[PDB]
This record gives C-alpha cells, sequence and structure tokens, in this order.
RNA sequence: AGUGAUCUAGAAAGAGAUCCACCUACUCAUGU
C-alpha cells in the first residue's frame, strides 16, 4: 500500500477546634469497642473526623511496645495531606513521630509511631513481612472505595488476625451500610457516627437521553434556585467538553434575563492550571458550574457547591474471564456512589441533588457497591503466592472472582516464568514480587541487564508507570504534534518515551520548557522519582545497571521479553490482528504505522472505545518473538 | 409507584425485542428457507 | 380447497372418512353437522400447515395476519 | 467580406449461438 503508491508515483512522473468534630463525642464508645474486639467496623460521614482523629485515639489507648500503627488510604493525596495535618495536630515533625508512606515517596524514619500510607504500600510491606509484625493496629480507611489493594489487605488481615492475637484491625468507611463488612469479618461490631440535609429529586420516568436532560436541569437550577454552585457529574472528557461548550452558550443566551454563569470542566487529563480554575469564585451577579467526572465524587471538594445533578453513570473498567479481555464501559453507578454524589451538595448548607433516574432504580436497580470482579488477576495471583497461599481457588474472599480469571492468571504467570507449571514461585517470581509493578513490567526490567540495556529499560518502565506525557490541546494539535515529533521514534513509541525522558533530564530545562515542548511536567517529575526508586530496588536486589553504545534492537528484545503476550501482527488482506485471543484491532490514531518492517507490533495497551485499538506500539522482529518465548510461540497451542 | 414504570418499561423493551426477533423470524423466515435449500 | 390443492387424496380421505355421513344429490360436500364441520376444518387446517412445514421447513407463523 | 459543390430511399422468398465498462467511500483515558 505504501509500496504501491511509490510504484504509481514512479510510473506516473486549635486542639479545641479538633475537639469539635463529631467523632470526639463518641470516643468513649470507640474505646469500648476497640478494647473488646480484635476487629471493628467504624462508619462515618466524610468530614466527621475519622482519618485524623481515630488513629490518634488509638495511639493513646494502645501504646508502648516496639510497634507502629498503620492507617491505609486508597489515595496518595489523602495519605500525604492527612499525615501533614496529623503531624501538626500532635505537634510533631512530619517524617518523625507521624509519617507517610507512598510508592517512590517515603517520609518516615526510626521514630514513626503513626504511619499514613497508601493501601498499595501496606500490601508491599506485607509481601516482605506476611504477619505485618511491625504494626499492633492496622486501620483500613475509605474501605467503601473497594480498591484492589484494600480488598487483598482485608482478605490477608482476616487470616493474619487468627495468627496474631496482639493485632487489632479497624475498617473505616464513609458508607453507612456496614452489614456486608461486619458479616465478612465474622459478625464484627459497628460504630456509626457534618453534612447538611440534601433534598433528593428523581425523574418520574426512565431517561433515555441523559446528557440533554442534564444540560436542561443545570440551566433550570441556574434560573430558578437561589445562590449556590452546581456540580454536574458526566462520564468522560469528550462528553464534558461538549456540555461545557453548550451550557456556556445557553447560559450566555439566558444572561439576557439571568445571572452570569461560569462553567469549568474537570477530568483526569486536565493540565494543572485548568484544574485550579475549578476553585475560582462564582462571578458577581452570578453562579458557577463544575462539569466533573467521578473525581469530584470523593477525591476533592469544591467549596460553594449547593446543587448536584446526577445522571447516574460513570466510565468503569470491566474484565471478561471467558474472552480474557478488559474494556472501559459507560455503566450505571453503584448506590454507594450515588450517595457520595448526593453528599457533595451538603458540605456548606442544606443542598439538593437532581437524580436523572427513578427512585425505584436507586432503591432496586443500582448495585450496592462496586474491584475483584472487574480485574485481571495476574498481579493478585503473584501477590497471593508471595503470601504463601497455595490454594488460590479456596482463598476466603468476601466476593470470590471467577475461577476462570484465576486460572488464566496462573497461565500468564507461567508463560512469564514467575511461576513454574506446578504453580510455585520461581526466582523470577520472587524478584518480580519485590517490585511494585505489574508482572509484565517487572519481568521486562529484570531481564534488561541480559539485553545489555537495563538503564534504557529502567527509564521506559518508569515512563510507562505514569500517564501520557504529551499535551495536545484541541486548538493547537499541529504545534503539539510538531513538538512530539522532535522526540518521536518511527515505529517505536516506547523509544519515544526514552527520548522525551532523556530530553527532560537534558542540561537545558525545567517547567517552562515542559510547557513550550507541550509536556506534562507533573508526569515527567513522577517518572523521575519512580526511576530513582526503581534504581534503588535494582541496586538492593543486585540487578546490574547496563547500557550499550546505541542499540534499539536490544531495547526491542527486552520489551518483548515482558510483553510477548501483547503482540499484534499486521493483517495482509485486512486490519491488524492479535496473537492472544485472535482479536482484530487497529493501531491507535496517536501513532503512525511504518508498514515496511512493521509486520509485528508489541503493544502496551488495548483500548475499547467503539472500535478495538492498540496503543503505544513498537516494532518487533517475529524471529525474536520465537527465540525469546518459544513456549508462547508454539504452533501447537495456536 | 416506580414498580409500574419499571414493569411497563421492561414489558416495552421485551415487546420491542420480540418484535425485532419476529422481524428476524414471514419474509425473512422464507429467505432463510431459500438459503437452506440452496445450501 | 387449499387443503385439496396442497395434498389431494389426504384431504379426500379426510372428507371421505366416516361412511355414515354421505353427500346428497344436489350437494357437493358431505352433509356434516356443525361440530363435524369443526372437526373437518381442524383436520384440514392441520393438513395445510403440516405440509407447509414439511415443504418450507418453517417453524411457526410469528404473526396472526401472517398466518 | 463571406455566394456557390447536398448519395441514399423498397418488395417477395430464404437464411441467423452473439462474444466484452454509465455512480465515491474512514476520527477517547474511568482512575492511579
Amino acid at each position: 500500500p505504501e509500496r504501491w503508491e511509490i510504484r504509481q508515483l514512479i510510473a506516473s512522473g486549635i486542639s479545641a477546634q479538633r475537639q469539635t468534630l463529631p467523632v470526639y463525642a463518641m470516643r468513649s464508645e470507640l474505646i469500648q469497642a476497640v478494647r473488646d474486639n480484635q476487629f471493628l467496623v467504624i462508619v462515618g460521614e466524610t468530614g466527621s473526623g475519622k482519618t485524623t482523629q481515630i488513629t490518634q485515639y488509638l495511639d493513646e489507648e494502645g501504646f508502648s511496645n516496639y510497634g507502629m500503627i498503620g492507617c491505609t488510604q486508597p489515595r496518595r493525596v489523602a495519605a500525604v495531606s492527612v499525615a501533614k495535618r496529623v503531624a501538626e495536630e500532635v505537634g510533631c515533625k512530619v517524617g518523625h513521630d507521624v509519617g507517610y508512606t507512598i510508592r517512590f515517596e517515603d517520609v518516615t524514619g526510626p521514630d514513626t509511631r503513626i504511619k499514613y500510607m497508601t493501601d498499595g504500600m501496606l500490601q508491599r510491606e506485607a509481601l516482605l513481612d506476611p504477619e505485618m509484625s511491625k504494626y499492633s493496629v492496622i486501620m483500613l480507611d475509605e474501605a467503601h472505595e473497594r480498591t484492589v489493594a484494600t480488598d487483598v489487605l482485608f482478605a490477608l488481615l482476616k487470616k493474619a488476625a487468627i495468627k496474631r492475637p496482639e493485632l487489632k484491625v479497624i475498617v473505616t468507611s464513609a458508607t453507612l451500610n456496614s452489614a456486608k463488612f461486619s458479616e465478612y469479618f465474622l459478625n464484627c461490631p459497628i460504630i456509626n457516627i457534618k453534612t447538611f440535609p440534601v433534598e433528593v429529586l428523581y425523574s418520574q420516568t426512565p431517561q433515555m437521553d441523559y446528557i440533554e436532560a442534564a444540560l436542561d436541569c443545570v440551566i433550570d437550577i441556574h434560573i430558578n434556585e437561589g445562590p449556590g454552585d452546581i456540580l454536574v457529574f458526566l462520564t468522560g472528557q469528550e462528553e464534558i467538553d461538549s456540555c461545557c461548550e453548550i451550557l456556556y452558550d445557553r447560559v450566555k443566551t439566558l444572561g439576557d434575563s439571568i445571572g452570569e454563569l461560569l462553567i469549568l470542566p474537570v477530568y483526569s487529563a486536565l493540565p494543572s492550571e485548568i484544574q485550579s480554575k475549578i476553585f475560582e469564585p462564582t462571578p458577581k451577579g452570578s453562579r458557577k458550574v463544575v462539569f466533573a467526572t467521578n473525581i469530584a465524587e470523593t477525591s476533592i471538594t469544591i467549596d460553594g457547591i449547593y446543587y448536584v445533578v446526577d445522571p447516574g453513570f460513570a466510565k468503569i473498567n470491566i474484565y471478561n474471564a471467558r474472552a480474557g479481555i478488559e474494556q472501559l464501559i459507560v455503566s450505571p453507578i453503584s448506590q454507594a456512589q450515588a450517595n457520595q454524589r448526593k453528599g457533595r451538595a451538603g458540605r456548606t448548607g442544606p443542598g439538593k441533588c437532581y437524580r436523572l433516574y427513578t427512585e425505584s432504580a436507586f432503591y432496586n436497580e443500582m448495585l450496592e457497591n462496586t474491584e475483584i470482579q472487574r480485574q485481571n488477576l495476574s498481579h493478585t495471583i503473584l501477590m497471593l503466592k508471595a503470601m504463601g497461599i497455595n490454594d488460590l481457588l479456596k482463598f476466603d474472599f468476601m466476593d470470590p472472582p471467577p475461577k476462570n480469571l484465576m486460572l488464566n492468571a496462573l497461565t500468564e504467570l507461567y508463560h512469564l516464568q514467575s511461576l513454574d507449571d506446578e504453580g510455585k514461585l520461581t526466582n523470577l517470581g520472587k524478584e518480580m514480587s519485590l517490585f511494585p509493578m505489574d508482572p509484565t513490567l517487572s519481568r521486562s526490567l529484570l531481564s534488561s541487564v541480559d539485553n545489555q540495556c537495563s538503564d534504557e529499560i529502567v527509564t521506559i518502565i518508569s515512563m510507562l508507570s505514569v500517564q501520557n506525557v504529551f499535551y495536545r490541546p484541541k486548538d493547537r494539535q499541529l504545534e503539539a504534534d510538531s513538538k512530539k515529533a522532535k522526540f518521536h521514534h518511527p515505529y517505536g513509541d516506547h523509544l519515544t518515551l526514552l527520548n522525551v525522558y532523556t530530553r527532560w533530564q537534558q542540561a537545558n530545562y525545567s517547567e517552562q520548557y515542559c510547557k513550550t515542548n507541550f509536556l506534562h511536567f507533573r508526569h515527567l517529575k513522577r517518572a523521575r522519582d519512580v526511576k530513582s526508586q526503581i534504581s534503588m530496588i535494582f541496586k538492593k536486589i543486585g540487578l546490574k545497571l547496563i547500557s550499550c553504545h546505541s542499540d534499539p534492537d536490544l531495547i526491542r528484545k527486552t520489551f518483548v521479553s515482558g510483553f510477548f503476550m501483547n503482540a499484534a501482527k499486521r493483517d495482509s488482506q485486512v486490519g491488524y490482528k492479535t496473537i492472544n485471543g485472535g482479536t482484530e484491532v487497529g493501531i491507535h490514531p496517536s501513532s503512525s504505522l511504518y508498514g515496511k518492517e512493521y509486520e509485528y507490533v508489541m503493544y502496551h495497551s488495548i483500548v475499547l472505545t467503539s472500535r478495538e485499538y492498540m496503543s503505544q506500539v513498537t516494532s518487533i522482529e517475529p524471529q525474536w518473538l520465537l527465540e525469546v518465548a518459544p513456549h508462547f510461540y508454539k504452533a501447537g497451542d495456536a | 409507584k416506580t414498580a409500574v414504570e419499571s414493569i411497563d418499561e421492561t414489558l416495552q423493551r421485551l415487546v420491542r425485542e420480540k418484535e425485532m426477533e419476529q422481524n428476524e423470524k414471514g419474509i425473512k423466515e422464507q429467505a432463510d428457507d431459500k438459503m437452506d435449500l440452496l445450501e | 380447497l387449499r387443503a385439496l390443492k396442497t395434498n389431494e387424496e389426504s384431504a379426500k380421505m379426510i372428507l371421505l372418512s366416516d361412511p355414515t355421513i354421505t353427500i346428497k344429490s344436489y350437494h357437493l360436500w358431505p352433509s356434516f353437522t356443525d361440530e363435524q364441520w369443526i372437526t373437518i376444518e381442524s383436520q384440514m387446517r392441520d393438513l395445510i400447515l403440516t405440509e407447509y412445514g414439511r415443504k418450507y421447513n418453517v417453524n411457526i407463523s410469528a404473526l396472526t395476519q401472517t398466518e
């Protein structure tokens, strides 16, 4: 096709302030529970004082041995900020008597009694110490957010309790519904604790049309209701942009009789400066209208919201265990999420919440809570086998995943050599478990010394542990693409990651040369700190840093030596076609596709959007597939 | 209440699904007949 | 008549089944009573749609006016 | 300042494998 066009071309031609929180007024009750019970559910209301106060409570009621208390947060920002605040509250130095811990960001020392970490980091600690011996109480907070790392820690700590009487465990939730959690921890007690009282509207009839119904609801609220900001919820950037242009235009129009209305976005890709615009005041004769994803469900506040929409949809990962495949599907929210959404109107006064569905559908048709039934288990089965769990299928899980997705996960880990056939940890599977990565990234990294390019592959695995780096604004895609080309590598977007990191480490720039080379500084910084942490684990575990003199084929072979399974042939009569599953995909419209040695790709990410796409792709010689995983490239199994 | 709306919406969706099935199942039945005779 | 056109002597044996019920000299059809006509019409309808299914391998009429 | 140069043309009977160019066509990451 490229060749034929070239042929036709040739042929042609202060202390007292914290007293005031609600949890103080039940602190007595909260001993008597903590004291009498090895495990305890506590359930609040977000703002009630639990993240701050309850760990402090525990550190007077339960004190000196050589031991700490963990608190666990699903959210890096909540861990960091609440550890800073709680250090002030105690009157102690941050990183000392109170400290963090986050992936490639530790702020603790040999003084730390109270240790506010991500769930993911307590789980990695528990890979290195399956008794968590160094903790005398462990407090799994925001348990309602039912992350993978909290669900695995809940499972683990069930078992660890019946090995260690001197471990007490405190599951803390913002969703009043504890029954499920009590039952799953052997009928354990409950203790149930500043939100104002939200009015709740429902439609009389199922909507079929929720975008235009949400737009008309927001303009109605802006005409008819008194002062108070609006928080819509919508499901992704494209939708959110569209509704920001059309409520900006319709609100200008009704400005001929109605106050001024300032829209904003919010969604996961936004640059920092536009994120900060969400917090602006609410003009002057006037109101404001945040148009957010689920990030505004729990993960922040915006201070003046009095009215919430709620078309009860979000964009959730789903994994089929008998096709083998994740997708990213617009889907009805849980009842717990719908409640959180409602409770964003309520922070600053009474509030209202305008649910674009029936009261029957809230009560009877939303699922209670949403992650173990929506995941590829490969990481999870590596972690369980590091935890010594030899009968995966029997592991005591409050919702067991499909035994087919567990079986598929062992088979992947065997083809990655992390496990032997007999489901037992190889020396790779041990070392891979030492890294806080997915198994394919960890395997790549490990082997990279033996492709003579472990510095290069350290840098690319750091980059692939963060977002996309490349800003492309919808006004200036030509300028952004021009920029991106001055790091691009023709059929090697993994090598493009290496090039833009190296240029970010060049003796020539910082922040403003990120913005003038359309780069996310926040990404590139985070990738630099994860490169530093992962190099420290490499040193710790003896994996020699190695480079060559300049060797792209070595980079290619290393990447294949993790991502072998994620390969995609060019079709020779049709599109592109995949080694696992036999899907029929296209290369993602981010990346051109030099169809002349292209004939196999290795892909980072499969992206489901209305079509099948495969995203961040790099060329591979198919002979180097057959030499670097002969057991996965057996015709025989094909 | 909302039970009447849920039952009527589910009955309408089931009726439209049965109508699409019975449009796949007169003309198109005999088209499948002619195709099976050609097979 | 659709039953006679579809399968002739089967419908003739259905007409000429009961030897008691004869045909008068100026009649064509046998002088049945009304329940006897219900039995004859039911057997003829079953005959029509039986050979229609055995000719065109179609399952059933999915619509009444189609039937 | 230009003119002027204009065939055909149908009746009877009989015959005869046809074998080939006039409608365009492709862009989501819910999070970390």
